[PDB]
């Protein structure tokens, strides 16, 4: 069978701003050789036989990169498929279009674009095949982490990963990251349905280059919901009843695998790719076809690009790699950092941990420290840089003008920190608060009385109460509401105003609560408590009793009944107004 | 066996010379993976095996299965076609999404105790509509079911107080419950004049490994049938049919048509067929076109069905405060739905189709989801919007489809 491969070369996190504004974080330079070109020939080092790769956002500029590339070449054993589209974006986008399209047959490959790797996982995909054919298609993805120090600066906190695996069949039992948790907890359940042996690790890096089935395609078609891996496979790990499909796991100890995510990631890979960490994909080798990335490797990992012609007293200590036509002053001091092709550098200038890229101009007395300079740029005399300190596409910073530590500066205003220029200068009672929570959303958002009597409704099944009392407890929330609605007025007329219209609007509700005459017998005794409770407004005790009888939520012959029911209830049903009312009603309806 | 012909002009739902499919009937209570052995003690065990395949959707299909309650060598009238759905939120979005769904509401309570999952029934039966109550704990106590009787009987008055009248407390408890249900629940009116319109809900292959060159059958697909009459040998419209995005941009879909070659259902069903069933109809489509669960979604119209490929719908917002009826001890701030956030995804379920979209913009009444996949159903039908609260695709909000973009290829 063949190997395909699934290449995910625009990463959808806000990560690399505003250096991905201008060309993609798959494009940029580690060691004059775009991320897309590492990735290309780790997949060819594989033994990978076709690859499609994704790209949404500057798509343009990706293809009409990799298509003069070694890996378009048509004497390529390892063929591209280009596939561009604006549509997706999210890697589970991209892989229900591959559902979608029918792309891959058997054990396909998944990579992101930014992946810097060297190991060959013949191994691990024979074992994934293996727990395939044992199994009958149980396990679906094989992951692939590299063992590494919690301390190592190529891991940040950012990007931590704590899993908890088997030990004897290395099966993923859970996965989670460290973004903020200075204590982790883990389930239960994983004890459970493995007696045999359980493992927590922390010291496994992320590669993202998990293999997996075709059915992690079908996966994410029917979950719509999973957006990229890692809550795919929180969700899958958590979904065990059903869709059982077991996540296995491979280590790496002696070969080397990780991505970019920041600036931290990007350093560190950077360093590693200038160490030889990633042999054999190193720069003086030259593992795609280009003069202008030729290269020669003296001592102390000090990379030489032709015609340089370096200066008296420059002193070049370690890691060091020179690009094709940089042209470098005197009295200079350069380690651990990776200059671009075309340059052209100052004199007594010290470069401490820089990435400096392609037609960048540095001159001379300039201090540069840990710094980011991308295509084009122009830096001037008398400047000292602080470490984390990033300048994108030709941004010129003036003469005596330091920066801080925390700078980043680009043509674009609202996404970089600045722009530069020539000068550097500019039981009941949770069931009542329901009820009356609901009525106030319902009264907010002017919800319709069906979609009210149906929360209500619900709100009386999650209760269990009986329906007097989730008639009374409705009784009491819309005596609540008009009592609410003033704060401390102490008058019937503020009272009344706002019974009225909450009244009139809530009739239908008031009429599908209160049906029978016992519930209008409740009602009537509800408001004769709520008129007791509130008899600072008891003037308006009347005026309700003319309401209830004129919206049809309290009938004339239970008006009656509760009027001729007696007290203190007596006492205050007995009052002028209540009269009044009482003998209107009795004019009023013959 | 049976005696159906092809010979038919106006057939009716209670019609006993079809024998196959004549009324539907949901289950939506209490079960927790038990209504499925009340079905297999009803109906059968292994009565409904056609096609088997991988479970893809487990959760987000329902499955039908047949019953021919006869009476008094006995003499069968009418069939009910009992529908189970894992998990009854899925069911109820179903329900309420328009009409001819779920007419015989069947209410598996549990005679153990009054937990809030059947709260939780009566809240999903209240949004979907004539109730069913069955009490499915056998085997106790005379005073301990005599209790747990009384308090099914207060459970029932608060449903009787919104719909709530059917009265039922192991073979002989089953065959009551299926004399009670052919004597109380009613034939529905189904409009069998207008076009057949099978929306799929789960696609098989009929073709088996390394079979022969002449003897290849593909495109067996099932669903159930909407409205009309579906007959073998008319040419079948697939109203979604192959999305393919070749063009680098937006996606046509191409409608592909096939000659229904015959419609195998469970049993050896007849050319004519009718709804309120799990309908099979095996066409003359390719079997790469109708994969496992691949065709599913499509609308396989008959006579050029209206309904055309939506990409974009702009719907009214309309989400609901709490959850209906769940609602735990805790409740910590859990039954509260959210609004709708700009980016997120949502089950929207038009009728039988649930497919997902993401908010692409929304203001304060109208929200406009982009669907993932191509839907044709109407232009101005009850669409339903659903959200996985905590790894169960639960029902948020319902709505009214107010524009949509549409696109149809050839």
């Amino acid at each position: 069978p063949p190997l395909q491969a699934v290449l995910v070369a625009d990463s959808f996190d806000r990560r690399f701003f505003p250096i991905s504004k201008d060309q993609p974080r798959v494009l940029l330079p580690l060691a004059n050789v775009a991320l897309i070109d590492y990735t290309l020939e780790f997949l060819t080092a594989t033994g990978v036989q076709e690859t499609f790769v994704f790209c949404c956002w500057k798509a343009a500029q990706i293809k009409e990169h990799l298509l003069k590339s070694k890996w378009c070449r048509p004497t390529s054993l390892n063929v591209v498929r280009i596939i561009t589209s604006e549509l997706y974006r999210s890697l589970g986008d991209v892989l229900r279009d591959v559902d979608a399209k029918a792309l891959v047959r058997s054990d396909f490959l998944l990579v992101y674009g930014d992946v810097i790797s060297n190991i060959n996982i013949t191994r691990a995909l024979e074992e994934h095949r293996l727990r395939r054919k044992l199994e009958k298609n149980v396990s679906v993805m094989t992951m692939i982490f590299k063992e590494s120090s919690p301390s190592h600066p190529t891991r940040c906190h950012e990007d931590n990963v704590v899993v908890a695996v088997d030990s004897t069949t290395n099966r993923v039992l859970h996965f989670q990251k460290t973004q903020g948790l200075r204590r982790f907890a883990f389930p239960l359940s994983l004890f459970q349905g493995s007696s045999d042996g359980v493992e927590v690790r922390y010291d496994l890096l992320d590669c993202h280059i998990s293999i997996c089935s075709p059915q992690v395609a079908q996966l994410f078609t029917d979950n719509f919901d999973y957006q990229t891996r890692d809550d795919f496979v929180r969700g899958l790990l958590v979904n065990e009843e059903i869709l059982g499909n077991q996540i296995h796991m491979h280590v790496t100890a002696k070969e080397y695998g990780a991505r970019v995510s920041n600036l931290h990631m990007y350093s560190a890979v950077c360093a590693d790719v200038i160490r030889r960490w990633v042999y054999p994909l190193t720069p003086e080798a030259n593992f795609t076809d280009s003069t202008t990335q030729s290269c020669t490797h003296s001592r102390h990992n000090i990379y030489r690009g032709p015609e340089v012609s370096l200066g008296h007293g420059s002193i070049l200590e370690e890691n060091v790699l020179l690009g094709s036509g940089t042209v470098i002053g005197s009295n200079c001091f350069i380690t651990n950092s990776v200059i671009g092709p075309g340059c052209h550098i100052g004199d007594n200038v010290v470069l401490d941990q820089t990435y400096l890229w392609q037609g960048v101009r540095v001159a001379a007395g300039a201090q540069i420290h840990q710094s980011l300079l991308c295509d084009n740029a122009e830096v001037k005399e008398r400047v000292t840089l602080k470490p984390r300190s990033v300048l994108t596409s030709q941004v010129v910073v003036g003469p005596n003008i330091t920066l801080p530590e925390g700078s980043v500066i680009s043509l674009h205003p609202p996404d970089a920190e600045e722009d530069e220029d020539d000068g550097e200068f500019s039981d009941i009672k949770v069931f009542q608060n329901e009820v009356l929570g609901t009525l106030q959303k319902g009264k907010e958002e002017n919800i319709s009385c069906d979609n009210l009597v149906l929360e209500i409704n619900s709100l009386k099944y999650a209760y269990n109460i009986s329906l007097k009392e989730v008639m009374q407890v409705l009784s009491h929330v819309v005596l609540e509401f008009p009592l609410q609605q003033m704060d401390s007025p102490l008058d019937s007329s503020r009272y009344c105003a706002l019974l009225l219209p909450l009244l009139k609007a809530w009739s239908p509700v008031f009429r599908n609560y209160i049906k029978r005459a016992a519930d209008h017998l409740e009602a009537l005794a509800a408001i004769e408590d709520f008129f007791l409770e509130h008899e600072a407004l008891g003037i308006s005790m009347a005026k309700v009793l003319m309401a209830f009888y004129q919206l049809e939520i309290l009938a004339g012959e239970t008006i009656l009944s509760w009027f001729s029911q007696r007290d203190k209830g007596q006492q205050l049903r007995k009052n002028q107004q209540l009269q009044r009312f009482i003998q209107w009603l009795k004019e009023a309806e013959e | 066996l049976t005696t159906l012909d092809v010979t038919k002009l106006t057939p009716l739902s209670h019609e006993v010379i079809s024998r196959q499919a004549t009324i539907n009937i949901g289950t939506i209570g209490h079960v927790a993976h038990g209504k499925s052995t009340v079905v297999k003690a009803i109906s059968g065990v292994h009565t409904v095996r056609f096609k088997n395949e991988l479970e893809r959707n487990i959760t987000i299909k329902l499955g039908y299965a047949n019953a021919k309650i006869y009476k008094l060598n006995f003499k069968l009238v009418r069939h009910v076609s009992f529908v189970d759905c894992p998990g009854h939120d899925i069911l109820m979005a179903t329900m309420l999404n328009g009409a001819a769904v779920m007419d015989a509401a069947l209410l598996l309570i549990a005679g153990n105790e009054s937990c809030p999952q059947p709260q939780t029934s009566e809240h999903l039966a209240a949004i979907e509509i004539h109730i069913l109550i069955l009490q499915n704990k056998i085997d106790l106590v005379k005073e301990s079911q005599a209790k747990e009787q009384y308090e099914q009987i207060l459970a029932f008055v608060q449903g009787t107080v919104a719909e709530g009248a059917p009265i039922i407390p192991l073979k002989y408890n089953i065959e009551v419950v299926c004399e009670y249900i052919v004597k109380k629940i009613p034939v529905p009116p189904r409009d069998f004049t207008s076009e057949p319109r099978l929306i799929v809900i789960r696609s098989f292959d009929v073709n088996k490994p390394g079979c022969e060159v002449d003897d290849l059958k593909g495109g067996v697909a099932g669903g159930s049938i909407l409205k009309g009459v579906l007959k073998v040998g008319q040419e079948i419209e697939v109203r979604p049919g192959i999305v393919s995005k070749a063009s680098e941009g937006k996606l046509m879909c191409k409608p592909k048509f096939s000659k229904i070659v015959s419609l195998f259902a469970e049993h050896n069903d007849l050319q004519y067929a009718a709804p309120g069933g799990l309908i099979g109809v095996g066409t003359k489509i390719d079997p790469t076109l109708c994969r496992a669960d691949r065709m599913v979604g499509q609308v396989l119209g008959a006579v050029g069905a209206l309904p055309e490929i939506f990409t974009e719908l702009e719907i009214s917002y309309f989400l609901l405060r709490r959850l209906l009826g769940v609602r735990t001890e805790g409740d910590k701030k859990a039954a509260k739905v959210q609004k709708l956030s700009k980016n997120e995804v949502l089950m929207v379920n038009i009728g039988s189709l649930s497919t997902g979209g993401r908010v692409s913009a929304v203001k304060a009444d109208l929200g406009k989801i982009v669907l993932t996949n191509p839907v044709c159903t109407e232009v101005g039908e009850k669409i339903a919007l659903s959200r996985r609260v905590e790894k169960h695709w639960r029902l948020i909000g319902w709505g009214q489809i107010r524009r949509g973009v549409t696109i149809k290829p050839t």
